[PDB]
RNA sequence: AGUAGAAACAAGGAGUUUU
RNA sequence: UAAACUCCUGCUUUUGCU
């Protein structure tokens, strides 16, 4: 259910999928399944991302602080969950400062 | 001796000297007071020529509207909007049988124009009618007021950038009764001063709530504002031009998208293009009628015109057309084109301003609104206007007037032309099955017809067959202003035709001069107008270096910038001579600050400063090469090299002009009468925001070149860029990575403000 | 350029959609904005189709030319856009219809007369 | 008065003081 | 109340508030 989306999750993944669903015209959530496909998918995106930083020496480890105040930085970059502008902006920002092909 | 110039038509043929009979030199007629007397003399005239349809009464509107088509047939030569649905469909079921597969082909681009268009396509155009303030707001502020109505309503559902969900919720806006709109009213405050110990006032704007109904929103959703057609030429009277509402043009853009796409695949509508393709199409069919030119045919042309062309339409047979020209199309597509002929067939024109009354005893004037016309002591009016109210006092609903029959100006063309050419399709010989056959063209309302038949009896039997065909669909040709004669002599939107060679003399020359947009960019468009009209509107060589010679003479009067070699005086003459005696390039100095006139008819296409560049000594253009430019305010792509200069063929046309960025391309003054309105609060809130919206648009490079379409929340929108500004500067850069931590610190500090 | 003398011939004009200043590579109007979108700043392209092979060299030449201009505005970018827009405008062309003859078009053609007109530059090879 | 022509302008708009 | 002076505006002065 979409109530199960609203209850057993956090609203930071729900509302960021509220904006992400308001893209194609299914705004009162009459799908209720692609509303449920992506909220499951976006919770993977945060659990693959958070509680991992980038050190000064370059080693991979975990830190149990979790309080940046925009002073610490993450290791995996959140691209899904951004808009079609902000996705291709970050996609092209990698390919211009690196030698990577464009996807 | 007695001198008249209209006798030189005794030697010159009339279509060769027809430009003398265009008084386009004097002022055009303006309407002075209102269009209230002009709207009611059109709601009367529509419901007179359609007076026999069944008078229904709309369920959600209360409108006592008329339902006039497929009614009783007309039985006189007076015009009549009684269109036959089994002949509207029938006469364009023959549109596909001549040009095969038009309709489902032309929908397929329209099914792709619908699948890539933003809301930004409808924020450009004329001034529209918002429903929030009941006033002609221009096309940006009316759109950008109705959208946050939905945001101040419960259901937005529109913010996805495309307009189809914006065209989903305007249907859905007709469901929510409580439409809690925003009202702002002006108040005063009381502050102190510490330096002079004085206590003065201060102006500010308050806020007020307001609600609507479903018999109050739906009227305002289906409301057409009625102006007067200012500066029309060729009519002693005036007419109402209709300004469509805000919700309507969203559906109407798709309807004229399709309907223009039909006419570019057809070959008798000169309207989807400008005038030069019209001269091709005109002289095409005078030769197309010499295809079957036998040993003895007779080919009379008709210099037609249609009288009362706008009242005798009906958007109910527009719905009959766009239900048929979207055969076997998808359900959503046939639906979305169908809303616009629906909400023209329930449309409700306002009645303009009202009337200004005059005391011949107390020496007082006053004016009522147009809404009080439901309840007025009727002896306030003279004998003409009193007749006009009583015939539509049953039609006043909520200060509007229920006008379901008929269209009117400024609303929509190019689909009634599709109708009007489809009757001209029917004269193709495969469809007549008789000796007479016709073809021609169809503009907005001025048509031209060429019919042929082996004797006068056939043409007489061919002309009226056409006329009684156009009567079946509400096309009523002007028996006053039309005539017949043989081939080679007619006109068509004043494109006169003499044996083969057109004289244009239509949209003659309302401008040829300083149409001040800037100081350079009305010279760069100034010498472009003489350039373009040597091609399009056909002025010859000597009048091109007269219309240049005199263009400068009032280029130098509005902008005071005469030569130094003229010793005449204005606000500056002296320091101009500093440019004269110091620059060795005397005769290459620019003319927007007192220069020679190097232009002629070899070099109009060259811009001004790029003409005068391979002569100047380094100081002057180096003083012009400063890219700082406090006199430019580097524009946007829709406004870079665009001036809205009106022809007489359409309501507006933007045409470009090779204008180099220079210090003379400045933006003129904003009008300041909005400061004294009670509508001050639409400015003092919003004047601060394009001070700072363009502070964001520094931080995107392509935002001043392309429309930025991403997430909402402009404050959240740049900080998503700022942290991808962060890492590509962190991984590699010239700046220190400790100053990076300063760039980090600002991000949550924004979010510390909730 | 060089002028010729007046050939006094009548006007029988032909009113055709003829090209104005298309410029280099004959690239599509959206694809014209694609190579401009790279060279204004590359991180806003959104181009699902990258480029063809012929565009891969011509954008590398245009890349360094912006630094060669000046510390430059964004307006130097969308004038390079203007020389790539293939404008096709129906005009009565009594004579040749080429993007070197199309900008004059009024100097050359007329009422009793034509004006023979040979503009300078590189007469092409293809 | 005048402009004007199917309705208009002949300042609109805010403040203070005196039968 | 009737007279004068004080500030804004010249396409937004077409009309929604307290």
């Amino acid at each position: 259910m979409e109530d199960f989306v609203r209850q057993c999750f956090n609203p930071m993944i729900v509302e960021l999928a509220e904006k992400a669903m308001k893209e194609y015209g299914e705004d009162p959530k009459i799908e209720t399944n692609k509303f449920a496909a992506i909220c499951t998918h976006l919770e993977v995106c945060f659990m693959y991302s958070d509680f991992h930083f980038i050190d000064e020496r370059g080693e991979s480890t975990i830190i149990e602080s979790g309080d940046p105040n925009a002073l610490l930085k993450h290791r995996f970059e959140i691209i899904e969950g951004r808009d079609r502008t902000m996705a291709w902006t970050v996609v092209n920002s990698i390919c211009n400062t690196t030698g990577v092909e464009k996807p | 001796m007695d001198v008249n110039p209209t006798l030189l038509f005794l030697k010159v043929p009339a279509q060769n000297a027809i430009s003398t009979t265009f008084p386009y030199t004097g002022d055009p007629p303006y309407s002075h007071g209102t269009g209230t007397g002009y709207t009611m003399d059109t709601v009367n005239r529509t419901h007179q020529y359609s007076e026999k349809g069944k008078w229904t009464t709309n369920t959600e509107t209360g409108a006592p509207q008329l339902n006039p088509i497929d009614g009783p047939l007309p039985e006189d030569n007076e015009p009549s909007g009684y269109a036959q649905t089994d002949c509207v469909l029938e006469a364009m079921a023959f549109l596909e049988k001549s040009h095969p597969g038009i309709f489902e082909n032309s929908c397929l681009e329209t099914m792709e124009i619908v699948q890539q268009t933003r809301v930004d396509k409808l924020t450009q155009g004329r001034q529209t009618y918002d429903w929030t303030l009941n006033r002609n707001q221009p096309a940006a502020t009316a759109l950008a007021n109705t959208i946050e109505v939905f945001r101040s309503n419960g259901l937005t559902a529109n913010e996805s950038g495309r307009l189809i969900d914006f065209l989903k919720d305007v249907m859905e806006s007709m469901d929510k009764g409580e439409m809690e709109i925003i009202t702002h009213f002006q108040r005063k405050r009381r502050v102190r001063d510490n330096m002079t110990k004085k206590m003065v006032t201060q102006r500010t704007i308050g806020k007020k709530k307001q609600r609507l109904n479903k018999r109050s929103y739906l009227i305002r959703a289906l409301t057409l504002n009625t102006m007067t057609k200012d500066a029309e030429r060729g009519k002693l009277k005036r007419r109402a031009i209709a300004t469509p509402g805000m919700q309507i043009r969203g559906f109407v853009y798709f309807v004229e998208t399709l309907a223009r796409s039909i006419c570019e695949k057809l070959e008798q509508s000169g309207l989807p293009v400008g005038g030069n393709e019209k001269k091709a199409k005109l002289a095409n069919v005078v030769r197309k009628m010499m295809t079957n030119s036998q040993d003895t045919e007779l080919s009379f042309t008709i210099t037609g015109d249609n009288t009362k062309w706008n009242e005798n339409q009906n958007p109910r047979m527009f719905l009959a057309m766009i239900t048929y020209i979207t055969r076997n199309q998808p359900e959503w597509f046939r639906n979305v084109l169908s809303i616009a002929p629906i909400m023209f067939s329930n449309k409700m024109a306002r009645l303009g301003k009202g009337y200004m009354f005059e005391s011949k005893s107390m020496k007082l004037r006053t004016q009522i609104p147009a809404e009080m016309l439901a309840s007025i002591d009727l002896k306030y009016f003279n004998e003409s206007t009193r007749k006009k109210i009583e015939k539509i006092r049953p039609l006043l609903i909520d200060g509007t007037a229920s006008l379901s029959p008929g269209m009117m100006m400024g609303m929509f063309n190019m689909l009634s032309t599709v109708l009007g050419v489809s009757i001209l399709n029917l004269g193709q010989k495969r469809y007549t099955k008789t000796t007479y056959w016709w073809d021609g063209l169809q503009s907005s309302d001025d048509f031209a017809l060429i019919v042929n038949a082996p004797n006068h009896e056939g043409i007489q039997a061919g002309v009226d067959r056409f006329y009684r065909t156009c009567k079946l669909v509400g096309i009523n040709m002007s028996k006053k202003k039309s005539y017949i004669n043989r081939t080679g002599t007619f006109e068509f939107t004043s494109f006169f035709y003499r044996y083969g060679f057109v004289a244009n003399f239509s949209m003659e020359l309302p401008s040829f001069g300083v149409s001040g947009i800037n100081e350079s960019a009305d010279m760069s468009i100034g010498v472009t107008v003489i350039k373009n009209n040597m091609i399009n509107n056909d002025l010859g060589p000597a009048t091109a270096q007269m219309a240049l010679q005199l263009f400068i003479k009032d280029y130098r009067y509005t902008y005071r910038c005469h030569r130094g070699d003229t010793q005449i005086q204005t606000r500056r003459s002296f320091e101009l001579k500093k440019l004269w005696e110091q620059t060795r390039s005397k005769a290459g100095l620019l003319v927007s600050d007192g220069g020679p006139n190097l232009y002629n008819i070899r070099n109009l296409h060259i811009p001004e400063v790029c003409l005068k560049w391979e002569l100047m000594d380094e100081d002057y253009q180096g003083r012009l090469c400063n890219p700082l430019n406090p006199f430019v305010s580097h524009k946007e792509i829709e406004s870079v090299n665009n001036a809205v200069v009106m022809p007489a063929h359409g309501p507006a046309k933007s045409m470009e002009y090779d204008a180099v960025a220079t210090t003379h391309s400045w933006i003129p003054k904003r009008n300041r009468s909005i400061l004294n309105t009670s509508q001050r609060g639409i400015l003092e809130d919003e004047q601060m925001y394009q001070k700072c919206c363009n502070l964001f648009e520094k931080f995107f490079p392509s935002s001043s070149y392309r429309r930025p379409v991403g997430i909402s929340s402009m404050v959240e929108a740049m900080v998503s860029r700022a942290r991808i500004d962060a890492r590509i500067d962190f991984e590699s850069g010239r700046i220190k990575k400790e100053e990076f931590a300063e760039i980090m610190k600002i991000c949550s500090t924004i979010e510390e403000l909730r | 350029g060089t002028f010729g003398p007046v050939h006094f011939r009548n006007q029988v004009k032909i009113r055709r959609r003829v090209d104005i200043n298309p410029g280099h590579a004959d690239l599509s109007a959206k694809e014209a904005q694609d190579v401009i979108m790279e060279v204004v700043f590359p991180n806003e392209v959104g181009a699902r189709i990258l480029t063809s092979e012929s565009q891969l060299t011509i954008t590398k030449e245009k890349k360094e030319e912006l630094q060669d201009c000046k510390i430059a505005p964004l307006m130097v970018a969308y004038m390079l856009e203007r020389e790539l827009v293939r404008k096709t405008r129906f005009l009565p062309v009594a004579g040749g219809t080429s993007s070197v003859y199309i900008e004059v078009l009024h100097l050359t053609q007329g009422t009793c007369w034509e004006q023979m007109y040979t503009p300078g530059g590189e007469v092409r090879n293809d």
